[PDB]
């Protein structure tokens, strides 16, 4: 699926059991995107930082948002897609401005991103904050590295996992 | 200094801003208006205007205006809040005065209260004929319980078919208004005499075959009215829950010769399992493509409004409303089943009597889990209500037939002290605040209530 | 309670503390240019808002009226409950002297269900209508529970299913149709005509006549 | 005019009129008063009571 | 701009009622005799 | 609707020199003609007589309308009461004049001992002196003493005749409490200038028709009853007049930040 809205960017959306959208961003960036899980009205399901590379260093945010937890917000707006498109444009414009730039993906490029994430295995880590820049170091043709943020309570709690080849 | 990021909304637009959180609102409203007007003019949207006389104000989204002399902070605006910008129309005008007492009474009452109206009158008539036909059907059921006469079943059948045809004609002809709830009331009212008419055709003495037949046919009709109407579905969800349990008991008493205690413990087990499964089942039942009739909240949004565009909004809203209604009906039905099984188990004049009181306490805690966990006001209140009613039902089941001052004093004491504790947990406890760890520990305790039921279910089964 | 249904507006005036004007019997002065000044309501926040002006002491009439309404609604509910309870005193079957309390019940039904025309607030009117039908419901259920006659059962279920259905049909028909002034007049008079017999019949129930006939 | 001072019969009817008008303003929300069923039905009550009294006297004459 | 207009309205004349004169003393005697 | 009132003695002059000061009663535009042919007091029926008494009593006035003071009928006014009541009313007056009358028709002067209370008036263009210019624009016509009158242009007029129009109608506001006013101010005043004596003193309170007295804490003005039309005093006894439309410093400052935006 796709939209162009009363906003500023074209935004690709996928849906299967809830809505999915992704933003690319271009060393370390700020970690504080946990606050954007709780925008002014919408409540997103998760913020997942995604990254893949060797070369081919790519870094992504993929966002999950349940409309049925967000009906009070959607009902004010002319579309559920327009709702999440706006909320992702908010995150994109918040990230954009520094050395790293950000934009919503087109759904075609979302399928491209899915292909590059596949390209064709160790434990999930309990303590993670220091690990990220060294967990890239083990020798592989492809690494996929990702971090998950979820609203366990009024805070946000973190999990991370990885696979190689 | 602290500055709060907030959303603001006006002129069918929402904008996000960062406001100087400790400056008075009167310092900031004027350039905020200028900012909004610039942004709207940039968007090609007609800017805000003052109409006549009045003043510009900011409100919370619930509607209450902010004191202009106060800052955001001390009127509890926080980061991530929403504020609604308005021009409040001038409130002042001459005060009227009616010097004659009788005319002043008549005009104030007529102005301030609502008279009877034929719209209300038809609903009242429908309610009273519903009450009448349930009394008639329950009365025929009482007579067939007391006497072996075959003749009540034709009366129940004929009154059922008359009211059902009347309901169908009203629903077909007069579907044009939200007063089709008259037809819904009549249909709800008339499925019951049909159920007792089918049940009374079972020969011999009344009992389990009559019960299983009547509850089965009533639940089947309540399931059909989902697909054919799809209106007022919470009450039919509760009814089909009750009929499913009653039919399972009737088949267990006909195919087998199981005792009542075994079946009640089976029913309790099914209840606590269904409580665990109810939200998922509701989210399933949320999408059965039954007819689309908007309920009150959806209607009163769709009056203010015209997988993309507004059709998506309409579908998402209707789907959520169906989900919430199914969930509420389910929880009410389970609540009834839970109290009726706990009441049936706790006979005081039994040797095993100490055990089901433990089952009661475990279920009581387990229900309070869901009550604190589930979001809808009337679902939390449902869960709390049924939890209390467990205690009340078992207490009376003891103290009524156990003629002793001991059990009397015990029951009446817990019956007054326990809800006062239930109140105390929010009345004195500051805004019901506890630490997340303590909350999770309470969730652990009332979860640790659940796995004792499994062996106790085995032990009361045998 | 039958008397009290007629006193209920007057009592609800009196308890609400509405008082009708004094009368200048002997004072012989009629012109008073005293022009009572505004009571002024201070803004409840005290937050420097200007205070607002209400017209006079007579502004309390707006409170007293709402109180009078609440009293009247209370009266009608209470008298409803009492008259239903009192008409539950019809235990025995109608053979013998027992058609007389049944007839009395029918008369006070007709009286109430017409009485509802006089009350325009929806909960007072509904309170009277629900009282009226509840009389019939309670009488019928006591006949069918105390008596074991299947004919009594059939009559009870028949009245329970027809009478409120007749009320529904009346509610659907009557506000849309025109009617003849003659029919309107007899639909007034049926009220008084069904009201009048209840005291003679009541004294028949006490056997005041027989005691006074022989004491 | 406080206290238990005297009053004329024209004031008695004048008050009873204002009482009825206020009662009609209370139960209905109209004060156009050209006809008034309140009086009519309290007369029906009076007819009931007087008929019971009459029959009670007619019962007294037997011995 | 709004509009406003002066008016003049004569108030209606109140009702008149002759005060009752009161019954003479013999009428009371006659009444008591009739009842007797 | 701002500054839309006009100099010229027809039309807008009915409201050119008049200011809303509060809310209160006024006589209606309907006039109650006498109930002729009244019966004698023994024949008078109690109900209809009493009802007509009450009608005449209560339909005598409209309640909670704007109460007005005309600047053209008294040489000055003197404000007696609590300090913040008086100030709040004064700010309300100033902002009413500033909205209703342009800077070319009404100019304003504040003479004070406490300029912090009057710091908000700097934004209002009516306080701008067209004759002296500074960095911020026109000079503010706020003085700290009556001796600080370096104008001498509002003080060469004659005594004042009450209207029944000067080029600006100067409004001079004083809370300096200085005995030196009685030199430049006679018993009759100055032609194009009306005065407002804050901090009521025996010099200014020599005319009860000029004294607006806060009798109740809410700001109930009593003064003399005046005719709705001519603004002339109707009778000498002090009576309820209005509840004052008191306004806070923040609201006044906010309005001043609005009015500063305009230059027409």
């Amino acid at each position: 699926d796709h939209q162009r809205r009363f906003g500023h960017d074209v935004v690709g959306i996928r849906e299967y059991q809830g809505q999915l959208v992704a933003v690319v961003t271009v060393w370390l960036p700020v970690e504080a995107v946990a606050a954007r899980l709780r925008q002014f009205d919408v409540r997103l399901d998760a913020i997942d930082i995604v990254s893949v590379g060797t070369d081919e260093h790519h870094t992504w945010l993929v966002l999950r948002m349940d409309p049925q937890r967000n009906v009070a917000a959607v009902a004010a707006r002319d579309s559920v897609a327009a709702t999440l498109a706006a909320a992702t444009e908010r995150l994109a414009h918040d990230l954009n401005g520094r050395r790293w730039t950000a934009r919503p993906l087109t759904s075609s490029e979302i399928d491209d991103m899915d292909a590059t994430v596949l390209a064709g295995w160790v434990s999930p880590r309990d303590i993670t904050s220091e690990t990220l820049e060294r967990l890239w170091l083990p020798d592989t043709e492809a690494t996929a590295v990702t971090v998950r943020l979820r609203p366990r309570h009024g805070g946000v709690e973190v999990s991370a996992w990885v696979r190689y080849h | 200094p602290q500055a709060a990021v907030v959303a603001i909304m006006a002129a069918d637009v929402q904008i996000a801003v960062v406001l100087d959180a400790h400056a008075p609102i009167s310092v900031m409203i004027d350039p905020l208006l200028k900012v909004v007007n610039t942004r709207l003019r940039e968007l090609g949207v007609a800017p805000l205007e003052a109409k006549g006389r009045g003043r510009w104000m900011l409100c919370l989204v619930d509607g209450t205006p902010l004191r202009p002399n106060l800052s955001l902070t001390e009127q509890e605006v926080y980061d991530g809040d929403r504020l609604w910008l308005k021009f409040l129309e001038d409130t002042e005008h001459r005060s009227e005065v009616i010097e004659h007492i009788s005319t002043a009474v008549a005009t104030n009452l007529s102005k301030r209260f609502a008279p009877i109206d034929p719209v209300v009158a038809v609903q009242v008539g429908a309610t009273m004929v519903a009450v009448g036909v349930l009394l008639g059907s329950a009365l025929l059921g009482w007579w067939r319980w007391q006497h072996e006469s075959w003749l009540p079943a034709p009366f129940a059948a004929v009154i059922a078919v008359l009211v059902l045809t009347v309901a169908t004609m009203i629903l077909a002809r007069s579907k044009t208004v939200p007063d089709r709830r008259v037809g819904d009331i009549l249909l709800l009212s008339g499925l019951v005499p049909l159920a007792v008419a089918i049940a009374a055709t079972a020969p011999g003495p009344v009992g389990a075959p009559h019960a299983v037949l009547g509850f089965g046919v009533f639940g089947v009709a309540a399931m059909l009215v989902m697909r054919f109407t799809g209106r007022r579905l919470g009450v039919y969800t509760a009814l089909v829950t009750l009929c499913a349990a009653a039919t399972a008991a009737g088949l267990a008493r006909m195919v087998l010769l199981t005792s009542a205690v075994t079946l009640l413990t089976c029913v309790l087990l099914a209840c606590v399992l269904m409580y665990h499964g109810a939200p998922a089942l509701s989210r399933w039942l949320s999408g059965i493509r039954l007819p689309v009739f908007p309920s009150a909240t959806s209607r009163w949004v769709f009056e203010a409004r015209p997988l993309e565009g507004p059709a998506s909004v309409r579908d998402v809203l209707l789907r959520a409303e169906r989900a919430r209604s199914f969930l509420t009906g389910l929880l009410v039905g389970l609540g009834v089943l839970t109290v009726v099984c706990l009441a049936g188990l706790c006979d005081p004049h039994a040797g095993r009597r100490w055990l089901p009181l433990l089952l009661a306490a475990f279920t009581f805690g387990f229900l309070i889990l869901r009550g604190r966990s589930y979001v809808d006001r009337w679902q939390a209140i449902t869960l709390a209500a049924t939890a209390v009613l467990i205690i009340a039902a078992v207490a009376v089941r003891y103290v009524l037939v156990s003629g002793s001052p001991a059990v009397l004093s015990a029951g009446v004491a817990v019956l007054v002290l326990l809800p006062a504790a239930g109140l105390t947990a929010a009345a004195v406890v500051p805004n019901t605040i506890y630490s997340p760890l303590f909350r999770k520990i309470v969730e652990w305790i009332e979860y640790l209530c659940l796995m004792p039921i499994f062996p106790l279910a085995l032990w009361l089964m045998n | 309670c039958v008397l009290m249904y007629h006193g209920a507006p007057a009592l609800s005036r009196w308890l609400s503390g509405i008082r009708l004007p004094v009368f200048p019997s002997a004072t012989s002065r009629w012109v008073f240019e005293a022009r009572p000044d505004l009571p002024t309501t201070v803004v409840v926040s005290g937050g420097g808002q200007p205070t607002l002006e209400g017209p006079a002491s007579v502004r309390d009439v707006l409170l007293r009226a709402e109180r009078a309404r609440s009293f009247l609604t209370g009266l009608l509910v209470g008298l409803g409950v009492l008259t239903v309870v009192c008409l539950a005193g019809l235990c025995d079957p109608h053979a013998g002297r027992r058609w007389l309390p049944l007839l009395l019940a029918a008369f006070t039904f007709g009286f109430l269900i017409l009485r509802g025309r006089s009350y325009v607030d929806r909960w007072q009117a509904i309170t009277l209508a629900a009282t009226a039908v509840l009389i019939i419901a309670a009488v019928a259920v006591r006949y069918v529970l105390v008596s074991g006659s299947p004919a009594v059962l059939s009559a009870g279920v028949a009245v329970l299913v027809l009478l409120p259905a007749a009320g529904l049909t009346a509610a659907a028909v009557v506000p849309n149709t025109i009617y003849s002034p003659l029919f309107r007049k007899i639909v007034e008079w049926i009220e008084y005509l069904c009201l009048m017999p209840i005291f003679p019949l009541a004294l028949w129930l006490m056997n005041v006549y027989e005691a006074i006939r022989y004491r | 005019g406080y206290g238990l001072g005297l009053s004329t019969r024209t004031q008695v009817t004048g008050y009873q009129f204002l009482a009825r008008r206020t009662a009609m303003a209370l139960t209905r929300w109209r004060v156009r008063m050209e006809v008034e069923p309140g009086r009519r039905q309290v007369l029906a009550v009076v007819a009931s009571v007087s008929a019971a009294g009459v029959i009670c006297l007619g019962a007294l004459l037997w011995s | 701009a709004p509009v406003v207009k002066p008016e003049n309205i004569v108030l209606p004349t109140p009702l008149s009622v002759p005060p009752p004169e009161g019954k003479p003393w013999w009428l009371v005697v006659v009444g008591v005799l009739v009842v007797g | 609707s701002s500054r839309m009132w006009e100099r010229q003695p027809d039309g807008k002059d009915l409201n050119f020199g008049v200011v809303r000061v509060g809310v209160g009663m006024t006589r209606p535009e309907v006039t109650w003609g006498e109930p002729q042919n009244m019966p004698t007091d023994i024949e008078l029926e109690p109900v209809t007589g009493k009802a007509l008494q009450e009608f005449g009593r209560y339909q005598s006035v409209v309640y909670n309308l704007p109460k007005m003071v005309s600047l053209l009928v008294e040489p000055w006014y003197s404000l007696v009461g609590e300090r913040e009541q008086v100030l709040g009313l004064t700010r309300a007056i100033i902002c009413q004049l500033a909205f209703s009358h342009g800077p070319d028709h009404v100019q304003m002067i504040v003479v004070t001992s406490d300029p912090d209370r009057w710091d908000w008036v700097k934004w209002i263009p009516h306080f701008g002196d067209p004759r002296r210019r500074d960095a911020a624009g026109n000079a503010r016509m706020v003085y700290t003493s009556v001796r600080e009158f370096a104008t001498e242009q509002a003080e060469l007029f004659a005594g004042r005749g009450s209207f029944t129009t000067p080029t600006p109608h100067h409004v001079i506001i004083s809370d300096i409490e200085d005995p030196q006013w009685e030199y430049v101010i006679s018993s009759e005043g100055v032609d194009g200038v009306t005065f407002f004596d804050l901090t009521g003193s025996p010099l200014w309170t020599g005319a009860p028709q000029r004294v607006l007295r806060f009798t109740d804490s809410a700001g109930v003005i009593e003064t003399l009853p005046r005719d709705r039309d001519t603004w002339m005093v109707i009778d000498d006894n002090a009576w309820f007049f209005a509840l004052a439309d008191q306004m806070s410093e923040a609201d006044a400052e906010q309005f001043a930040h609005q009015m500063a935006h305009w230059r027409l």
